[PDB]
Formats: structure tokens, C-alpha cells, sequence
């Protein structure tokens, strides 16, 4: 959804041609392969080369990054928990 | 899901509320460029042939 | 691996360039002093100025990460746990 958002709003299409912008220049960064690299670089914590421009895109990574970061923090909270060694149950448990 | 849940909610709500911006940012450009190049409904259906190309383009 | 594959993939080659090259001027940025750099920079959840491009070296930079994103999430768990450090408890509390 990203990526149909990326691929239908009207500023997302922008010139990179630093020096003096002419004409028919403007393209998206937002390949389809690109949108899964926005999703699992925001949910990683780690972050991209690609940030959003043109505010539908911007929501959506603003809503995305508030996911990724109470899933994050939810996995931290429990996490000191898991890490405990579980013995062996033994190969009886019963007269059977 | 019982106790985390409600960011799956969120971020359902976020995306539904984000596509309604998507048409606020086509409609204003729609109206924007539609003053002097074209007219008012048609002028939508002319960059819905933009975003539906499959390639890149100017 | 990472340089490795992106010597090997034939699309982190690349024309930094952003005003028309018109012959050739394509190159691979990722030495092996900025390899070992996106491994320490995603180890220590900075995050590099280098970020991959082609899908090769994208699953390099995606599992690191979430290598990285378990290898932290397990430190700081852990940590807690001795910094309140348990004091002093000789096993004679009471008469009983
Ligand atoms: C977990 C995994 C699940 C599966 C993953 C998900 C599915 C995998 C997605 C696969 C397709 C997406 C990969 C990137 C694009 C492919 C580029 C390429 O192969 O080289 C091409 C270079 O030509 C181009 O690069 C043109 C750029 C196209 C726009 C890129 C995004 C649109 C893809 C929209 C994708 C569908 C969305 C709905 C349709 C809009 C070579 O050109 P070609 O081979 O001859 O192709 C015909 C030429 N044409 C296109 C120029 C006419
Ligand atoms: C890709 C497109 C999406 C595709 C799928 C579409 C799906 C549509 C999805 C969701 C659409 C909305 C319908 C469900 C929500 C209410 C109904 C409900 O479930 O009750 C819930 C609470 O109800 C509340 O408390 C609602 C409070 C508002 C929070 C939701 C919007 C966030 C606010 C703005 C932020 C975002 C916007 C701004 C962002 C910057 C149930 O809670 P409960 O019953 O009290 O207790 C649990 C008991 N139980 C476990 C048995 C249940
Ligand atoms: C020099 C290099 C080193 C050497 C070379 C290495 C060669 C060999 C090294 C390793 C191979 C062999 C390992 C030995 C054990 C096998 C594991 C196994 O048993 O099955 C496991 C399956 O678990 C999995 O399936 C793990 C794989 C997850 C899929 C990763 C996809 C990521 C792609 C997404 C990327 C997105 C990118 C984002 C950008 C778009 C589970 O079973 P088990 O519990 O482990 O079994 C234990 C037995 N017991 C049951 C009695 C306890
Ligand atoms: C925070 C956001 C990160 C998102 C990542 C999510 C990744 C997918 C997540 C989860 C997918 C699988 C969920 C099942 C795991 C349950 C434990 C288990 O079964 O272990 C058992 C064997 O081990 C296995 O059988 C697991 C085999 C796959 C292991 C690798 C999964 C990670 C993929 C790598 C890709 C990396 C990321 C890709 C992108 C770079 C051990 O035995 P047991 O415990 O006694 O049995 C209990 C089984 N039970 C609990 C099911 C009842
Ligand atoms: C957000 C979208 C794009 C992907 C995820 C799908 C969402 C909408 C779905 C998938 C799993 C669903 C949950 C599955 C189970 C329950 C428990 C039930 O007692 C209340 C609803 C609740 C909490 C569902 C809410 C909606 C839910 C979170
Ligand atoms: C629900 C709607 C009506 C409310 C939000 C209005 C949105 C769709 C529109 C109204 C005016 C628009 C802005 C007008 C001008 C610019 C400057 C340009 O360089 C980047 C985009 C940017 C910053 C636009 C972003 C989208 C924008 C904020």
C-alpha cells in the first residue's frame, strides 16, 4: 500500500537534476522492490537511504514507524523472561 | 493478539486514513494545474494515465 | 560476504554522477573499508551513510540487521538483570 500510494500521488514524482531543473526529469524512488526495503528498514530499527516526501507517503511511514516501534518494545519487555534454560523432562511421567 | 492488538488497529486506521490524504493530494493538484492546462474532470482521468503507466516517464 | 557479493552483482555497479554521464563513469562503492562499516554501523544500531541497492546485498543487509536487532535486544534484557545486583545472601536467615 506504499508502494500504490507512491505510484498514484502527484509529489512523489520528483526531479533528482540538482543543477537546474528543465523538463521531463521526475521519477519515483518507490519501485515495488523498494517498498518492502522502506518496510523491513523501518522494522528493523535500522532506517534506509529512502525517506518520504509528499504527506499520503509520509503517514504511512509515520504510522508504520509507531508499529515498528511498540512491536520493538514489546519484544524487548518479555525477552528477559525467555532467556532461561528449560532442563530436560524426564523419559517417565507416569506408572504407564 | 489479546494484549497487543490494538497496534494492528492503528495501523489499519492509519492506512485507511492515509489514502484519503492521497485523493486530497490528487484533487489539489488536480485543481491546481486544471486553471490554465485543462479542465476539471478530465484532467484527472489525463494523470490517471501517469500513474498507471508501468514505466518511468517525465 | 558482502563485498563479496557486491563485486559479484552486477547491479551495485553504478553511476554515482546525477548530471549525464553519456559514456561510462560506473562504479561499486562498496569497498572493503566501507564493508566492514556497514557491519559495525548496523552492529552498534548507528546506521551507515552506505546503504545497499541491489537485491543481493539487500538480504546481506537484511538478515544483519535483524542479527543485530536480537544481539542487542538480548543485551539489553540481560543487563538489567545484573546491574540490580542480588546482594549478599548467606544461607542462615533465622533460627529456623
Ligand atoms: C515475497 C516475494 C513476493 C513476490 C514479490 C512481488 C512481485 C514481484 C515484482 C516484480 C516486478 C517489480 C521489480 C522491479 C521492476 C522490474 C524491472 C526489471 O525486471 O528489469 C526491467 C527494466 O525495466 C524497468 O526497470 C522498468 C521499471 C518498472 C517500474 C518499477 C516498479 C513497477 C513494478 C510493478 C509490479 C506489479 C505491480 C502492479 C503493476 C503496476 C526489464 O524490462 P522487462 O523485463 O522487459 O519488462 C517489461 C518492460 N517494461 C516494464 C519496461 C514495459
Ligand atoms: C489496508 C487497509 C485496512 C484493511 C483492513 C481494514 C480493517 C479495519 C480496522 C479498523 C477500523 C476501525 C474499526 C475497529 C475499531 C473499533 C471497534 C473495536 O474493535 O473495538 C475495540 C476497541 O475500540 C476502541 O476503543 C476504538 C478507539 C479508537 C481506536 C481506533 C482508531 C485509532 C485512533 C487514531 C489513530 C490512527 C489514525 C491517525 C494516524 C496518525 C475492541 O476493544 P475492547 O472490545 O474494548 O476490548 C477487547 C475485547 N475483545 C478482545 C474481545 C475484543
Ligand atoms: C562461512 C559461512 C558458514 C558456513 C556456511 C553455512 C552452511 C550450513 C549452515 C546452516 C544450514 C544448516 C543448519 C543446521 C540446522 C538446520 C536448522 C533446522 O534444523 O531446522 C530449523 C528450521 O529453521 C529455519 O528454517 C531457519 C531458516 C529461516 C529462513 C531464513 C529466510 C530469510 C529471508 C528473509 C530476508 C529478507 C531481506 C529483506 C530485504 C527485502 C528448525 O529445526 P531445529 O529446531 O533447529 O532442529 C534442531 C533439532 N531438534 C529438533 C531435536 C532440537
Ligand atoms: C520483531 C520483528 C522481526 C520479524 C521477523 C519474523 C520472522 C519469522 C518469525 C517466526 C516464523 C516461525 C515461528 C515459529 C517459532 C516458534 C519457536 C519454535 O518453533 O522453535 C522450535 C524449533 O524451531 C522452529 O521450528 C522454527 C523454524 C523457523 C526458525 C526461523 C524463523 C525466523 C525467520 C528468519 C528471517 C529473519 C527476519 C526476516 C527479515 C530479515 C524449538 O522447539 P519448541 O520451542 O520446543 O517447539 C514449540 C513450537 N511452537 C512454539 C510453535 C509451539
Ligand atoms: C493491518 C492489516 C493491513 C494487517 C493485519 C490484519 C488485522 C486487521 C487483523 C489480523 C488479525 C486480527 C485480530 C485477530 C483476533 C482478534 C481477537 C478478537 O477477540 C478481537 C479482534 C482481533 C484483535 C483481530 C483484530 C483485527 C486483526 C488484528
Ligand atoms: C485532507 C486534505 C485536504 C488536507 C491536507 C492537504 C494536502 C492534501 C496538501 C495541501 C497543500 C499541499 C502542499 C502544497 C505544496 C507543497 C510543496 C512541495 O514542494 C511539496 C509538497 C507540498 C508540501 C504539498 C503537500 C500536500 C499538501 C499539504
Amino acid at each position: 500500500v506504499l508502494f500504490v500510494i507512491a505510484r498514484f500521488s502527484p509529489y512523489e514524482w520528483y526531479n533528482p537534476h540538482p543543477c537546474n531543473p528543465d523538463s521531463d526529469v521526475v521519477e519515483n524512488n518507490f519501485t515495488l522492490l523498494n517498498s518492502f526495503w522502506f518496510g523491513v528498514g523501518a522494522l528493523m530499527q535500522q532506517g534506509s537511504e529512502l525517506m518520504p516526501k509528499a504527506l499520503s507517503t509520509r503517514i504511512v511511514g509515520g504510522i508504520w514507524w509507531f508499529f515498528t516501534l511498540i512491536i520493538i518494545s514489546s519484544y524487548t519487555a518479555n525477552l528477559a523472561a525467555f532467556l532461561t534454560v528449560e532442563r530436560m523432562e524426564s523419559p517417565i511421567d507416569s506408572a504407564d | 493478539v489479546q494484549n497487543i492488538g490494538g497496534i494492528f488497529i492503528v495501523l489499519a486506521a492509519g492506512l485507511v486514513l492515509s489514502v484519503f490524504v492521497a485523493v486530497g493530494e490528487f484533487l489539489y493538484k488536480s485543481k491546481k494545474n486544471a486553471q490554465l492546462e485543462k479542465r476539471s474532470f478530465c484532467s484527472a482521468m489525463v494523470e490517471e494515465l501517469r500513474m498507471s503507466l508501468k514505466c518511468q516517464r517525465r
